[PDB]
């Protein structure tokens, strides 16, 4: 049986949420934190002119 | 916070501890304990499957210690149409983020030693602090791409090397906050 | 109350909370040149980001560049995370999870507390009397040595012995017996697992009886006409006059009982004991 | 320098339950333990309420006992019958529709 | 709407039982020629099968 | 509050009133109306039952006032391996938190005497306030463990002796507040 996924396509409405499908919220969060660190460092480098 | 001296000892031992745990987590043969097959074509047996970051092994079957590179080879035509899923697959195949956590935490964990050579410059600590923080951010994205690729339950549990990874995140950013405390002394001496 | 979210989700939530808190403490309190311009010390940022996660008013707000972006994207994150969690919270409470102790029909062959056995003088015994599959051989070896005699005189006696032994005795019987008896009032028994083999019933005669061939041809014509299935429905599946067929079609009423939620009040009362102790230690520290 | 006398604690701890913000955060370390404990307890309770209410607020209609005589022809738990000397009884007396027979 | 989508993360699944299939021209169905299945539809007189 | 002196009488009479309601609640034979039996097998089907904390009793049956101390029973089809249920069994077969509340509320009723006798030999008066409040928390959890057992749908109706638990809970914590109103000024008498 070297191909079958054995997925019937059931309907049970108590299936826990998949972290993979949520994940892009975390990818956005991490991209935001990184861009924030960038903006903080460049604003500090500007403020260091004064 | 306690004396400004032991903060340096605590920062350096924290950086050491996090770096040791993350490199071990990167290097360890296993991250989770599960079931399946470590190598086939064993297509008629099942083996408790013992898979790490870049390498994998298996045990308690008919043979033990047949360790191998991680099973994260390409997919059926890689579905470049589903480019976001290929991106996930490629990023977890070109497993940059955990070795980047190593690399960042390496550079920060040494850079903090130049708090005491060329001392009080207080910008060398800032670059260490930034990397201490960025190492944990790089660890968290690394964790999530692992599990997202896993979910790209089958009776499995995460293991010691995985709890070391999470413990490396916890400590690396404690070092990060401790570095900022040492910064907001040494720099306020210049700003008043 | 934490069931709707995978335990890896709760883990990554805790680490994302930490990874926001410390980045607000880094980006604020960054010597924005005395320098006292940001209130977001680490314990304040660690409090703010909790309140933002819980969508609860927080007096402090960054107002700086690059800290106000951390806020903006921690709000965008947490809106969508609790939007999803809340949607499934109440749902994952009234589940009544199944607790079947055995599944594989082989877990019986690992233990000596769930007793099991077979009907005396029947195929349910002859199959173990013949079948050299070593799991079934060890089963038969136990069944032929466990006192008191695990056999029973009748299927009705085995159906009784299950109640005589709270299901700590498993009765073995052919599937067509089990999936009938499970459906009969009060339906206190239940099937587990698959089937150990695939035998069947046959009409029998003395050897060489003249009925053998016309009976075979009749059985085949009754199968080709589709009579044997409707005769089976007439006695097994239509007569599901009981809780199994009913629960296959009928479900509980609504509302929400306390035991669904009692864990929140427990961790609450614990949290208040902890808060009291963690201030009393600090008070007595200053007292000495 | 600390506002949380009884009649402020008793108001914060309500404005936090009703998810409408609060005048001020607690600043005591333990005051923030009891704050986070309350914010979690409320997020559970008034998420469970607001999710469950969404089941109730759809419509009321009654599934009723099984119609079509589907289950009536199959279980003894609902009895039924017909008028004696009637055309309906004669129809059951004669029909070859399998459920009716 | 998100709370409607997250009622279950599963496919809809298709029409079955050949009821609508035996009551539409939109999807054809058929059987193996010279097969016992074709012979079964030939001689079995269950109303849906005829 | 005003009336600086009689606040001591008010809080101590409150403590004794709470202690009285609490001990009556713990001592009362009945706690809720329910279906049941006077003795743990009326034994045929039921008798209208007024089940208590450590007891069950009954009314309007073939005998009345035949109350009995309540115990535990052998569960069936296991389902005790979910040992939080066994944890609940232990926390239910022994009324630990309610009886601890009695002892804590009594311990407060002793410690509050240190307001005036051997007055304010260190902050000892504060401890009484903690004991009053600790009795409070013990009631809420003692209630909720009780209901999270006996609700296993419930269809019952609660009795006045249960409301004596809720009311003695309220009074104990309000005595707590008033004991802090004592403490905050007895401290300024202890320390200026
Ligand atoms: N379990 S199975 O589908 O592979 C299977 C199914 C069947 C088997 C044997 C097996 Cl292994 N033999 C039976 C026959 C054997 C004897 C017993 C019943 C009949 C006579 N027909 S069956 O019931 O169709």
């Amino acid at each position: 049986g070297e191909c079958g996924a054995k997925d019937s396509g059931s309907k049970e409405k108590t299936s826990a949420l998949s972290l993979s499908n949520v994940a892009g919220v975390f990818y956005i969060l991490v991209g935001g934190l990184g861009l924030a660190m960038l903006v903080a460092l460049i604003e500090f480098c500007y403020k260091s002119r004064a | 916070l306690f004396d400004r001296g032991v903060q340096m000892l605590l920062t350096t031992v924290g950086a050491f501890a996090a770096f040791s745990l993350m490199t071990i987590a990167v290097g360890t043969d296993y991250w989770l304990y599960s079931r399946g097959v470590c190598k086939t074509k064993k297509k008629n047996e099942e083996v408790m499957t013992h898979s790490g970051l870049w390498r994998t092994c298996c045990l308690e079957g008919n043979f033990k210690g047949l360790c191998k590179q991680i099973d994260h080879f390409p997919e059926d035509a890689d579905y470049e149409a589903d480019t976001a899923e290929y991106f996930l697959r490629a990023v977890r195949a070109s497993s940059i983020f955990p070795i980047l956590s190593v690399i960042l935490l390496f550079m920060g964990g040494l850079c903090i030693a130049a708090s005491e050579f060329y001392k009080t410059r207080h910008n060398i600590i800032l670059s260490a602090g930034i990397f201490f923080v960025s190492a944990g951010l790089s660890n968290i994205i690394g964790i999530i791409v692992y599990i997202s690729a896993n979910a790209g339950k089958n009776s499995y549990s995460y293991g010691w090397s995985f709890y070391f990874g999470a413990l490396s995140f916890i400590i690396a950013e404690m070092v990060g906050v401790l570095a900022v405390h040492m910064f907001i002394d040494r720099h306020k001496q210049l700003t008043g | 109350f934490l069931d709707p979210l995978a335990y890896e989700i709760w883990m990554c939530i805790v680490f994302a909370y930490i990874g926001v808190s410390v980045v607000l403490f880094l980006v604020s309190r960054f010597s924005p040149y005395s320098e006292s311009t940001n209130e977001f010390g680490i314990f304040n940022s660690l409090w703010f980001s909790l309140g933002a996660f819980m969508q609860q008013g927080c007096d402090i707000s960054p107002r700086s560049l690059s800290g106000r972006i951390v806020g903006g994207v921690w709000w965008f994150f947490t809106l969508i995370i609790i939007s999803s969690y809340t949607a499934n919270l109440a749902a994952f409470l009234t589940v009544e999870r199944m607790v079947s102790p055995i599944e594989s029909a082989e877990d019986l062959s690992k233990q000596t507390e769930i007793a099991y056995g077979t009907l005396d003088s029947g195929s349910t015994k002859e199959f173990f009397r013949r079948s050299k599959i070593a799991v079934f051989d060890k089963m038969w070896t136990y069944m032929r040595s466990a006192e008191p005699s695990v056999f029973v005189r009748t299927t009705a006696e085995g159906v009784a012995r299950v109640r005589k032994s709270k299901g700590k005795y498993a009765y073995l019987l052919e599937s067509t017996m089990n999936e009938y008896i499970e459906q009969r009032k009060p339906c206190d028994t239940m099937k587990v697992g698959g089937n150990l083999d695939s035998k069947g019933y046959g009409i029998a005669t003395p050897k060489g009886s003249s009925l053998g061939t016309p009976v075979n041809l009749a059985v085949l014509k009754l199968s080709e006409q589709g009579v044997l299935d409707k005769l089976k429905n007439k006695w097994w599946y239509d007569k599901g006059e009981c809780g199994a067929k009913d629960s296959g079609s009928k479900e509980k009423t609504s509302a929400l009982s306390l035991s669904n939620v009692a864990g929140v009040f427990y961790i609450l009362v614990g949290g208040l004991g902890l808060a009291m102790l963690v201030a009393l230690i600090e008070f007595c520290y200053k007292s000495r």
